[PDB]
DNA sequence: TGCATCCGTGAGTCGAGGGTAATAAGGCAGATGAGATGAAGGCGCCGAAGGGC
DNA sequence: GCCCTTCGGCGCCTTCATCTCATCTGCCTATAATGGGAGCTGTCACGGATGCA
């Protein structure tokens, strides 16, 4: 989304540096809109920028939304050290503490 | 359907009588398209083979989900229901408890 | 030929195959110049992953 | 010419010139965008790999700008038969470098995609994937260059892509971060440097300097024999024999084994 | 016990070399240079690491000083333009056979 | 007799390896692991003060 | 050139619509070019003329 | 802030929450959690820090 | 020796109640299934499937 | 002023399970930093030994 | 029995120029070539703008 962003800023800068008929300036100025719109929030407007197999790119809100976003998978809840895991059986012999 | 699309631009681009098949032809999506099924799919899945049952009820086994079926957040609780022509066809009891 | 022996026993922690990638180069410490300097140990100029 | 090493513009020489001025101005944009279906035509053919198809059309865009002024009309030709070279000039330009997230160089993205399309001209015609030895001999160079070209056209994967059969976890998750710092080794060289101090401090202390100084432990910079001397008043084959000795008390084996073991 | 590698061979008691079969005097550190190529033979070898190994680590001088000393292995025992201590732009030099 | 046995099924870890962006250890038995203590377990732990 | 955030233009709210006394389907036809406004009128400019 | 936008709808409290310049105290108990701080209950409060 | 009178937490997933994370003083069990206390199992809402 | 009409929110807990693809692109000039060369200076190290107190 | 102090000897160790070898960036190619591939959408409930009428 970064070099999309970019792309699209150093081609308008080209454009504009140039001399370009309004149509295709005023063209990139609503790609440049888009570009950032995707890099900020993806799929909020029209359809989600789609990179490789066909999946909508993670955008900065993205990271920040639902079960997955960082606010309640990393920062409330998190993978901590010192712990481990295994079945368990009755211990019928053993004290209460 | 992509062979027909590259076809048909090539067979334009290219003067009459100095063309052929094989130069029409270009094989590389249908072997593409096979390797994309066969792998990277969730349809055609990695056997479960740990005695014979599992092997012989890993086929024979009838799923939902996938391309052009529903995911299992679309699916609603009358689909999970079993149908009274579910009797004969489609077993009843055999259904994962997840 | 550098792997285990057919037949041969091993448990968590033992190698398996002896692959040896080069090191490259990195931060030699001072002190592991004192730590050959006291051992004659040469310097192993590969990774042992 | 007139604006420096001219005169004062008269009334039929200003006006009138900057209205051909504009006029000329407003024909190649009327051209232009005439002719901007053409490069959204051509461009239905470039899409699907690396960038979009509205970035494909505006890049074609850019190519005809520059095409419209190197037109020549006094040539005899339709304008749409210069113009093509020079769309698909850009577009084939801003794919080469502009389609990467790795960046690559025209100059060799050009053999990448020359072995690509013989490789895949000849398996059809032999009916087999080609070894790069082969593909080396239709490229009269070096089969070890062929499968570095073809490890260098390998473009990167994405972090977050769901990697399991089931919608669970992405593929970040899954890889261990080196940069971070062992949290043993750490504790384990400062018990390191610890027994060094001990080991030194053992030593006498001008022997202690020395080496210290020699290897840059106090300081950034270990020091050639003559700041030794400086900075101790001595000569540096003098430096060289208390060096000698310090080796020499070193490979003491007292030292050496309760050094040797922290390895 | 002594190194060998196609038609130069080196004994580590008494630091000389023979190519193809003749004695060859040659310089200290550019010995020890060489004894790099042979203990890491087949294996690229880089200015760099080469400097933090085989140089001392107060090294203050210029890059030109291994380049110099690589040409004098070169016309030491490698005459030929071709030659099997072939250098790698960026990457440094390596002892290879040319294939 | 199920595939379920213990053997495959006991893990535990005092400091292994640890991710990218954010700094929290892996999960998982390939990778050393570490138990995820979500905000369930917060819940809990807060109500015990 | 500038753009517009977009977690202030669209949203439940459109924050800029609330702010410009506007709705947002009368903001996407301007800040994605399809419909013009008019930035500043001169009103005594007007009068007088 | 701090505490609804990690609940629900992070995207809407977020922003208006840049719009109004909302200044969090840090003080609840999400907050210490997500901060680090040790939370206002149990042995977490001055009377028994 | 070092376990000893070092209590140890143990957790089910999931969580509901305050009580579904207990401390208790772990022995040394030989195999490798961790014994749990049967008075603890409802509390737990644990089972031994 | 309705009023359908839609439009954005919510929807579990740990564990099996890793990665999938096109196309017309080619000479040519310049430049540029890396690496190949050759030459000359500032000690090294000795090859001699001075020598005596 | 060796310190105080020597000429010089090529070596050697750098260092200054000073040449090539890939490697990369910008420019030009003239019959004509003139308007998207494809996308599958529909859970459940619930508060709110919304285009018109
Ligand atoms: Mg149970």
């Amino acid at each position: 989304l970064y070099r999309r962003v970019i792309n699209r800023n150093n081609r308008l800068k080209r454009l504009i540096d140039l001399g370009a008929p309004e149509i295709i300036v005023n063209n990139e100025k609503r790609m440049l809109q888009e570009s950032v719109d995707a890099l900020f929030d993806n799929g909020r407007r029209g359809r989600p920028v789609t990179g490789p197999g066909n999946r909508p790119l993670k955008s900065l809100s993205d990271l920040l939304k639902g079960k997955q976003g960082r606010f309640r998978q990393n920062l409330l809840g998190k993978r901590v050290d010192y712990s481990g895991r295994s079945v368990i059986v009755v211990g019928p012999q053993l004290k209460l503490h | 359907s992509r062979m027909e699309r590259v076809v048909r631009e090539r067979m334009t681009t290219q003067d009459v009588e100095a063309i052929t098949p094989q130069t029409l032809i270009n094989i590389r999506p249908v072997v593409a398209a096979i390797k994309e099924f066969f792998g990277t799919s969730q349809l055609s899945q990695f056997m479960d083979q740990n005695n014979p049952l599992s092997g012989l009820t890993h086929k024979r086994r009838l799923s939902a989900l996938g391309p052009g079926g529903l995911s299992r957040e679309r699916a609603g609780l009358e689909v999970r229901d079993v149908h009274p022509s579910h009797y004969g066809r489609m077993c009843p009891i055999e259904t994962p408890e997840g | 030929r550098g792997i285990v022996r057919i037949g041969a026993e091993v448990r968590d922690g033992d190698i398996l195959v002896g692959k040896v990638t080069p090191k490259g180069e990195t931060e030699l410490t001072p002190e592991e110049r004192l730590l050959r300097a006291i051992f004659g140990e040469k310097a192993r100029e590969v990774r042992d992953t | 010419e007139l604006s420096e090493r001219g005169e004062k513009l008269p009334a039929a020489q200003r006006r009138d010139m900057m209205w051909i001025c504009r006029d000329g101005d407003r024909a190649k944009n009327h051209l232009l965008e005439a002719n901007l279906r053409l490069v959204v035509s051509l461009a239905k053919r470039y899409t699907g790999r690396g960038m979009a198809f509205l970035d494909l059309i505006q890049e074609g865009n850019l190519g005809l700008i520059r095409a419209v002024e190197k037109f020549d009309y006094t040539k005899g030709y339709k304008f749409s038969t210069y113009a093509t070279w020079w769309i698909r000039q850009a577009i084939t330009r801003a794919m080469a470098d502009q389609a990467r997230t790795i960046r690559i160089p025209v100059h060799m993205v050009e053999v990448i995609n020359k072995l690509g399309r013989i490789q895949r001209e000849l398996l059809q015609d032999l009916g087999r994937e080609p070894t790069p030895e082969e593909l080396a001999k239709e490229m009269d160079i070096t089969p070890e260059k062929v499968l570095e070209i073809q490890q260098y056209a390998r473009e990167p994967i994405s972090l977050d892509q769901t990697i399991g059969d089931e919608g669970d976890s992405q593929l970040g998750d899954f890889i261990e971060d080196s940069e971070a710092v062992v949290a043993v080794d750490a504790v384990s060289f400062t018990l390191l440097q610890d027994q060094l101090q001990s080991v030194l401090d053992t030593l006498s202390e001008r022997e202690a300097g020395v080496v210290r100084l020699r290897f840059g432990l106090t300081d950034g910079q270990p020091r050639t024999l003559d700041e030794i001397g400086q900075v101790y008043g001595v000569t540096r084959e003098r430096i060289r024999q208390i060096e000698s000795k310090t080796m020499s008390k070193l490979r003491h084996p007292s030292r050496s084994q309760v050094l040797r073991d922290y390895l | 016990v002594r190194l060998t590698f196609a038609d130069i061979e080196l004994d580590e008691e008494t630091h000389e070399v023979w190519k193809a079969g003749q004695p060859v005097s040659l310089s200290p550190t550019e010995f020890t240079l060489l004894r790099y190529f042979v203990i890491n033979a087949g294996t690229v070898l880089s200015k760099p690491k080469i400097l933090d190994h085989v140089w001392r680590y107060d090294f203050g001088g210029d890059v030109n000083v291994v380049e110099s000393y690589v040409s004098y292995l070169r016309r030491k025992i490698d005459t030929g333009e071709k030659r099997l201590l072939h250098t790698l732009r960026g990457v440094g030099y390596v002892l290879r056979e040319p294939r | 007799k199920l595939h379920h046995l213990v053997d495959d099924k006991i893990h535990a870890r005092s400091t292994g390896p640890y991710s990218m962006i954010t700094q929290q250890p892996l999960g998982g038995k390939a990778q050393f692991g570490g138990q995820r203590f979500g905000e369930m377990e917060c819940w809990a732990m807060q109500a015990y003060g | 050139a500038p753009v517009t955030h977009i977690w202030y233009f669209k949203g439940v709210p459109s924050r800029l619509g609330y702010l410009l006394d506007l709705a947002p389907k009368d903001l996407e036809k301007i800040i994605y070019f399809a419909a013009y406004v008019i930035t500043s009128v001169d009103e005594e400019m007007r009068h007088n003329e | 802030w701090l505490s609804a936008a990690s609940f629900q709808e992070t995207t809407r409290v977020l922003t208006d929450a840049a719009i109004n310049c909302r200044s969090d105290k840090l003080n609840g108990l999400k907050e210490n959690v997500i901060i680090g701080k040790l939370i206002p209950a149990g042995t977490g409060i001055n009377r028994y820090r | 020796e070092v376990i000893a009178e070092h209590p140890v937490l143990l957790n089910r997933a999931p969580t509901l109640h305050r009580l579904g994370i207990q401390a208790f003083e772990p022995m040394l069990v030989e195999g490798k299934a961790i014994q749990l206390h049967p008075l603890v199992c409802e509390a737990f809402n644990a089972d031994f499937d």
